[PDB]
């Protein structure tokens, strides 16, 4: 978890088991930053703020 | 009984692993009062409708 007012630009990819992860994808690594889907048909709570 | 869930999810045979209540990294240390496996077969097709 980061720390109060930290800001993080990192893209770099996440490992999610004990396996390495040495290049850009796999079943238990990801890329890190995730869209939100901000369709005008979703119900409130999952529109922008 | 004792259930070791870092042996289980860290194999490379499962072409789907997935879970919904909880990231897979608490069930290591994380307790519960029982435990229910429920198991089938179904086409590659319709493993997204579980």
């Amino acid at each position: 978890n980061l720390k109060p007012f930290e800001r993080d630009i990192s893209t770099e990819i996440y490992q999610a088991g004990s396996k390495p992860c040495n290049g850009v994808e796999g079943f238990n690594c990801y890329f890190p930053l995730q869209s939100y889907g901000f369709q005008p048909t979703n119900g409130v709570g999952y529109q922008p703020y | 009984c004792v259930a070791d869930y870092s042996v289980l999810y860290n194999s490379a045979s499962f072409s789907t692993f997935k879970c919904y209540g909880v990231s897979p990294t608490k069930l290591n240390d994380l307790c519960f009062t029982n435990v229910y496996a429920d198991s089938f077969v179904i086409r590659g097709d319709e493993v997204r409708q579980i």
